Parts: structure tokens; sequence; C-alpha cells
RNA sequence: CAUUGGAGAGUUUGAUCCUGGCUCAGGACGAACGCUGGCGGCGUGCUUAACACAUGCAAGUCGAACGGAAAGGCCCUUGGGGUGCUCGAGUGGCGAACGGGUGAGUAACACGUGAGUAACCUGCCCUUGACUUUGGGAUAACUUCAGGAAACUGGGGCUAAUACCGGAUAGGAGCUCCUGCUGCAUGGUGGGGGUUGGAAAGUUUCGGCGGUUGGGGAUGGACUCGCGGCUUAUCAGCUUGUUGGUGGGGUAGUGGCUUACCAAGGCUUUGACGGGUAGCCGGCCUGAGAGGGUGACCGGCCACAUUGGGACUGAGAUACGGCCCAGACUCCUACGGGAGGCAGCAGUGGGGAAUAUUGCACAAUGGGCGGAAGCCUGAUGCAGCAACGCCGC
RNA sequence: UGGUUGAUCGCGUCGGAAGUGUAAUCUUGGGGCUUAACCCUGAGCGUGCUUUCGAUACGGGUUGACUUGAGGAAGGUAGGG
RNA sequence: AAACUCAAAGGAAUU
């Protein structure tokens, strides 16, 4: 129930830096396998899928979760791509990486998964938690000394922070000002291209 | 006979009662004649509303409360009211109330020690 | 004088009818027409359904319109007893 | 019967039945009384025996071996019988 | 004075366009199977044989109605005190008609929805007005006798009640006569008069708890009705208590419900009658919607309880764990005769592609009885089992 | 199924009001289970029905006109009807 | 009518 294989190659395949850089995505412009360098067709079906894999692969989320995330930002009023975009920025795993404690999501998920997080007071292992508005996501006291989290402190000053969080890194403190919008989610997919997919 | 008594709903392990009026010979979560008020004991100082008007109705024209009903009806002065007796009457104590936006709008302020206890633990993971 | 809820409110369901039946002693057949919208292609059609009524007296003859007002069962199939005649065709 | 409580209840069930069987021949033969009477025409005969038929119908109604308005119907039965033959 | 919602593809030809079927991508399930399988949360789990069922349990309670004393318990040289609590068996009250199950039957006022009863009944509960009077005869238990393999049955004797039965006294119960106001035809209702009548129960640890009868309330049920939801015309005639009338009977109640007599009606191509299938619905799945499919859990109504029929008792009965008769089954028998009904819970056999434990507890909620402590509760709350579903890790 | 038009009824139709459409489900707002599923709670929905009060353009009922549709009279008239 | 069977049958037009 989740992905724990190289993350390289799903970048590989869909053409697109998943995590990170400076790094064997110097072999960016073919997918990983034998047949890499063949030209391709690209149907609609292949696109559409192709951007929602990129989201998928991007937040560690998989398939059923990612659907239930679809019908519930259709649900919901507005755009339904900028819906869906909000709800997987407003996991919590995905806004400790936004605020910077973690090198990565994956690393983030390790870290609220095992529980060194607080959510207003309240401690929460769970990496898919919705984080709501004016909320405050603490390191556990235990936790404030995580080679990850000294990490994290020595170079969030390099990482940009989004906006919507402010973070108090010595302190392990992200307050939640409001929940994001659209042009302060970094455009790296195109979750037109997903609500049209989820359409067929 | 006519009972006021307590509908069970809820999850396993999760009791919701609903104080309803309905006749003996009928199932325990069943239709009721009237629902009259709500009972969460699974929550900090039970949960307990009566409507007060109704339920002194359903007394007066002569429902039988169950054991449990009566309890609740002490509690909130129900009982007293109908059939007069000496009793303390202890409305229901609120079960506290927590908030944040005074919680995020201090903390956005505190600044200060968080940062402060924050290069305090840098002074930790130099102690790390 | 002071006498209980008078009203009595409650009060009975009427049709107004063609009489079709007026050989049975005391009892006339009326023939009760009602428009409705069809359920699916919603045209407005005639629903047409047969009332056995009382007539003390035997005091309709066929083709009258009459207005009945319904009882408690009379017999085995009669509910309505007659309350006026309306238009006495002949 | 497999409860105990249900063979208690099949003897006191046939007792009951006794009982109210006794009663309800004694109206049919008091209600008899009075048809033959009222038949046979005479007026002291009928009066005296719907009298007595009367009181053992209210009787029995009271018992609980009769509805008090099988009591009331077959009373007015009588009473309307009686009042027809007066006249 | 805007919308929350609609995607196609392949395949007839040498090629084309159209028509057109077929097939596929989606969603779903009370599913099964194959491979595989870590955990948790919340649900769900005989859809087939309404097939046949071993075993345990699923409805009892009350000594503050009664005689009592077979146990335990106190007091006494082992029996004895019924003496106090207690208490088998027995009478008596209440409950057993609820809860729980199943979907066979039913194409029907069964159900959904909305009304009517001036045609209705309603135990326990609430409220209000009157009352709770005077007598009597039995009987179970017990005892004795006889019969029976048993199930049990019949005599003799004996005994108590809130058991049973005379009487008196009580309206808004019958009949009848005036009179006020009135409805929807039958009528409803207020007032007065005549006449004939209808009840009851006592008990206590003195704190209680009960009895009868009028009138209202609440609750539950009953019947009637308008409208609504399948298929079939390769089913066209159906019906004779059938349709209506009058008198009687019956019933809680209207009614051919029943009966006698009289009449000849009633229904039907706008589909009667017959055949097929089916419990109905709130809902569920799907769908842009309109619709289409469906009726698991949960909730409402109905029907049924081995098959067919019947009543009895009761406020209330398709009376699941009642009775009677018959049929088919199973069991006991000393062959004379007896006993039984898991579509209650768990479980077995069987059928099947396929669906679980012969679990724990009355701690909670609900129910029955008791003045109460309390007793009972396979309702229910829980646990076991299965990736069966959803969700999370 | 219905040409033009006067009057009237207010059945269809339209607009209010009251009653009803239990609960659960469902949509949605809050709240609780560490999140979710799930659960509680407020509202909506419950697409109808009944009662009642209005409106009268249209459909229909009742009733009266008009002649253009339709039919008839008189005259004319073609034809292997 | 049905079982069964086919993935076409067909219309107009082009070369
Ligand atoms: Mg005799
Ligand atoms: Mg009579
Ligand atoms: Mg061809
Ligand atoms: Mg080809
Ligand atoms: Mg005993
Ligand atoms: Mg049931
Ligand atoms: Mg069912
Ligand atoms: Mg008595
Ligand atoms: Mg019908
Ligand atoms: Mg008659
Ligand atoms: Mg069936
Ligand atoms: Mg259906
Ligand atoms: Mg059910
Ligand atoms: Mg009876
Ligand atoms: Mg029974
Ligand atoms: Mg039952
Ligand atoms: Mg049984
Ligand atoms: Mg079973
Ligand atoms: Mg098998
Ligand atoms: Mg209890
Ligand atoms: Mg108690
Ligand atoms: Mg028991
Ligand atoms: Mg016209
Ligand atoms: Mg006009
Ligand atoms: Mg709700
Ligand atoms: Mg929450
Ligand atoms: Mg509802
Ligand atoms: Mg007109
Ligand atoms: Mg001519």
């Amino acid at each position: 129930a989740r992905y724990t294989g190289p993350l390289t190659k799903k970048s590989r395949r869909l053409g697109t830096d998943l995590v990170g850089n400076d790094k064997s995505f110097e072999r960016r412009p073919y997918p990983p396998g034998v047949h890499g360098r063949g030209r391709t067709k690209d149907s609609e079906y292949s696109l559409q899928l192709r951007e929602k894999q990129k989201a998928r692969y991007a937040y560690g989320v998989l398939e059923k979760q990612f659907r239930r995330y679809y019908e519930e930002a259709d649900r919901a009023q507005g755009k339904t791509g900028d819906v869906l975009l909000q709800i997987l920025e407003s996991r919590l795993d995905n806004v400790v990486y936004r605020a910077g404690l973690a090198a990565t999501r994956r690393q983030a998920r390790q870290m609220v998964s095992h529980g060194h997080f607080l959510v207003n007071g309240k401690k929460v292992n769970i990496p898919s938690y919705r984080v709501s508005t004016h909320d405050i996501i603490d390191v556990r006291e235990k936790s404030k000394d995580l080679p990850p989290i000294v990490i994290a402190r020595e170079t969030f000053e390099t990482r940009d922070v989004p906006a919507w969080l402010e973070v108090r890194p010595n302190k392990g403190r992200i307050l939640v000002h409001q929940l994001p919008t659209r042009d302060q989610i970094v455009i790296d997919v195109n979750e037109q291209a997903i609500v049209e997919l989820y359409s067929k | 006979a006519t009972k006021i008594r307590l509908k069970r709903l809820g999850k396993i392990r999760t009791p919701h009662y609903r104080v309803v009026v309905m006749d003996s010979r009928a199932k325990r979560d069943g239709r009721a004649i009237e629902e009259i008020g709500q009972y969460h004991p699974k929550a900090d100082p039970s949960v307990i509303v009566i409507d007060s008007e109704r339920v002194q109705y359903w007394l007066g024209v002569g429902a039988q409360p169950t054991e449990a009903v009566v309890a609740l009806l002490k509690r909130t002065g129900d009982w007293q009211k109908f059939t007069g007796d000496t009793s303390p009457s202890g409305v229901k104590p609120q079960p506290e109330r927590p908030n944040k936006d005074d919680l995020f709008n201090a903390a956005l302020a505190e600044a200060d020690e968080a940062p402060r206890e924050a290069i305090t633990k840098k002074s930790e993971g130099a102690a790390a | 004088m002071s006498e209980n809820t008078a009203e009595r409110t409650t009060r009975r369901k009427v049709r107004e009818g063609l009489v079709v039946s007026d050989k049975m002693n005391k009892t006339i057949t009326v023939m009760v027409e009602d428009r409705v919208k069809h359920p699916l292609y919603g045209k407005v059609m005639t629903k047409s359904v047969r009332l056995k009524a009382h007539d003390e007296n035997n005091e309709a003859g066929m083709g009258d319109r009459v207005r009945i007002m319904e009882t408690r069962p009379l017999s085995a199939t009669k509910r309505w007893r007659l309350v006026e005649i309306i238009e006495k065709a002949k | 019967p497999n409860i105990k409580s249900q063979i208690k209840r099949v003897k006191t069930n046939e007792k009951s039945r006794q009982r109210n069987k006794a009663v309800k021949s004694a109206l049919r033969t008091y209600v008899r009384n009075f048809r033959r009477a009222a038949e046979a025409g005479d007026v002291e005969a009928a009066t005296k025996a719907a009298r007595v038929a009367n009181r053992q119908l209210d009787k029995a109604a009271s018992k609980g071996v009769i509805h008090k308005n099988q009591a009331a119907n077959r009373k007015s039965a009588i009473s309307k019988k009686l009042n027809s033959l007066a006249a």
C-alpha cells in the first residue's frame, strides 16, 4: 500500500522530475528499460494518464485514494483541478515537505507515519491527515533532534516556503495561514488533463 | 403502555441514544411516536438534551419513563417540574471549550520563544 | 345549547358523475371521469371509474348527471349516496 | 405443550371455556324462552321472559362472557320485539 | 436575469458514404473461482432445499392474593416451630399475541400515498366522578383407593383465597316520551321525564400495594375508500349469494357477513375471466437527466410457523417454542397405546459455484412479572470465524 | 383531435397557506472517532397527496353569437365511372 | 413465435 521501488525510473517514464535534482535524471529524455529511445505516438489517454501518474507519484498517493480525492474535488464547488491540487497539498506529509522540515515527500511520510509530529496538540501518524486552516503542526518534543530534522534546519534557507505556511524552523512549528490556492501550488502537472481523464 | 425511553444509535462501542416516545410493544430501534431529545454518554460530562415542553406534555399525558430517562429528567430538571420532588437537579455541566483562531493568532505572534526555543534546539543539536 | 366540538369538520368525499345504470332497486351506477397527466408522455388522459351509489326512491335515471357523497358500506359494492341531480338529461 | 406456563394455560383455558359455555347456553335458553313467548303472543309471559333475558344478558356482559355491545344489541332486539307485541 | 451535467472505439468495401447489428473501454454486487496474502477500523456473511433435523438454550414471574412446608436458613433432644426470612410442587394474577425468524403463499385495498368511521374495539398507563355492600357453595395441592409399560386416568375423603357463584346498591346499557341547538343521508348533541336492569377484594414487614364502575386522554388495532406501481389476447366471455331490495339473525363494527323472500342483475376489448411470475415499500445500483434494474443488511406494512382445517382462552391470536382433527414424517412402547415439529440462537446432514461459533454477559439499552430487593431475556451488547465490502497504514 | 368570438364555471393549469411525506439513507452545514471509512447533529430533499384561499391567459364544461372550414339549394358542366 | 445460427445482411454512389 506504498510505492517502495525506485523513483528515478518513474520520473524518467513520466518525463519530468518527480522530486529532487542533479541526479540520474541526466538520462531524462527517455523512459527506463531497453526500449526507451524510440519515438512515441502519445494518444490523448496516454497524455492524460501521464498527467495523473505524475501527480500520483509526486504526492505518493495510490489509485483508490487519488480517485476518492477526485470525487471530493468534483463535488466541491469551484474548479475541480484547483480543488484536487488543494486537497493533495493539504495532505500532512506534503505540508511538512512544503514547510521544509523534510528533504522529500518520502522522508516526510516516514517521519509522519513514525509519529514525530503533533497536530495542534494531538499526535498524528497518518500521512494522509488533511490539515485544515489555522492549524499548528509541531515536531514531537522527544524527536526535536532527529538527524533529518537537523539537516532540514541547516538547509531550509535555500528552500522556498509557500505563502500559505509560516515555519518556525528551529522551533519545528508550521502555522497554516490558509488552505492554498492554485497560484500557490507550484505548477508541475495538468490538473485539467487529470479531470478530463477521470471522465472517460 | 406508552414509554419514554432510549433508542440506541451509533457505532459499535460508541452509543448515542435518542430520548424517544413509543409504546412498550415496539422494538427498541424502531418507529417512534416522537423524538424528544438526545443523550451521548460516551462524551465527557455526557450530553443530555431534552425538549422540556414535549417531555412535560408526555409525562402529563401519562407516558412512563424508563429508569435511564428518569435519570436524564432528574438532571434536566423536568423530573422535578413534573412529580415535584427534592432532587439536586444538576443541569448538565458543559463539556469545556477549545478554540483555534485565538491560538493561531497567539502563536503567529508568539514568535519570540517560538524561534527562541528554536535556537535553543539549535544548541540541542549542538548537544545532540 | 352547549354541544361538544361541533362542525365535526371531517368532511367526506364528493364525486360528480353520469348515471350509467339505474335498473336495480335503490342503486345507480355512476361513471366519474378525472383528467390526469400520463406518467411518462405527459398527455392529459381521461380516467373513468364506475361508482355504485344508493338512490332512495329511485329518483335518478339513465344519462342523468348526479352528485354522490361517500358513505359507510351500504352493501357488498355500494359505498356512495346520491345527494342531488345536477342535470336531468332524460 | 413444552412450557409449564403453557400447560397451566391449557388447564385454565379449559376451565374458562366450561364457564363461558355454560353462561352462553343459559343466555341462549333465556332468549329462546322470550322468543317462544312472543310467538305464542302472550303479553305477561313475554314481558316476564324479556325482563329475565335482558337481566341475564347484562349479567353475562358484566361477567365478561359476552361483550357489552353484544348484550346491548340482544337487549335492543328483545325490547323492540316486546314493544311490537304490546302494540 | 446561465449551467454543474452528456467523450467513444473496432468491424460489411478494392475504396467511399450511409444504414445497421455485434464486440469493447466505465460503474456495481449479500457474489463464486484462480493465483496471492501483513495489520487495523467499520460493516456484512445459506441468494439454493418454506429440505429433513440429534443436542443445549431462546418465557417467565409474583409469598405484600392462597393453602401451605418438599429443599436451603434461624430457633429447639433426631424431629419440632410455619416459627422469620426463604421456598420446590399446587391454586390464583399478569405475561405468554411482544421481542426473534422466514418470504412459501398472495396481482390482492397486500403495499405506497392521502383521507373517512355519524359503522368500530382498545389490557397495562394518565386523568376525573362515583364506589368498594351482604351472603354462599366447591376444588387443585394434600390423603386414600383402583387402573396403566408409559403418557397418565378415574373414584373416596379433606382444604384456602384477590379462585367461583346468590343478593343489595350504582350511569352515559335496553325501551320510550318531551324539548334546545344542529350535520353529510343513515343522523349528532344538550336538558328533563317514564320504565327495565348491569359491579367490586382484599392484603402489608404499616412504609405499602390493590378492587369495581361512569366520562375523557394517550397507546395499539380494525374496516371502508380516491390515486399509484408486472407480464400475457396463440386467455373473450365471467358470475347465481352472483348484483340490488325488504325482514330477521349475527358481530367490537358497516356489509350477501348470514338467512328467508322478491327482483335480474353485476363485470368486460379503456382487457373482465384465465395463464405466467412476484411479498410491497423507505431504499440500493446505474444514468447528464429522463429512465432502466433491484427489494440483501437497516426501517415500515403484510403474509406464514410440518401440510390442510378448526375453534378455544383472552383487552388483543397466521396463537413460532398452545390446544383439537386429518395427512405425511420421526421417535418410545410391555403392542394396549403414547411423544414431536430450529423459516428462535448456535449446530448437523443434505443440496449447492457459494455463506460462520454447538462463544461470553445481562455491565449498557429495550422487554416481561414483582411494592421492592430481585428474577427472566440466543432481544441486545459483545467476542470467534471468512480479503466478502469499504476505509486507513 | 378542433375555425373566429361574447358571457360564465374554475375540472385541467398557475400562485399562496395549513397538514402530511417517521427514522435511517441521500445532498449539505457543523461536531466526534489520531485521519478516513464510519458515527452524531442542524437544514434541505422527501419530486406527491389532502384541505383551503386566490388568478382566468390557455385546455375543457355550460351557454350565445359569426361564416371563412364543412355540407346543401339553384344554375352551369366534363368524362373508357 | 422459439431453439439454433451468422458478424454481417443492406442502401446509394465511385473507380
Ligand atoms: Mg339446553
Ligand atoms: Mg340487531
Ligand atoms: Mg456488402
Ligand atoms: Mg475489410
Ligand atoms: Mg414456589
Ligand atoms: Mg416481526
Ligand atoms: Mg424482506
Ligand atoms: Mg373474581
Ligand atoms: Mg389497484
Ligand atoms: Mg339486511
Ligand atoms: Mg414466491
Ligand atoms: Mg419493483
Ligand atoms: Mg426486514
Ligand atoms: Mg374471548
Ligand atoms: Mg405461543
Ligand atoms: Mg410472535
Ligand atoms: Mg421451534
Ligand atoms: Mg438456525
Ligand atoms: Mg455439496
Ligand atoms: Mg433493564
Ligand atoms: Mg430495580
Ligand atoms: Mg432462562
Ligand atoms: Mg378552440
Ligand atoms: Mg373567453
Ligand atoms: Mg442525517
Ligand atoms: Mg474531525
Ligand atoms: Mg425522511
Ligand atoms: Mg369551452
Ligand atoms: Mg346540379
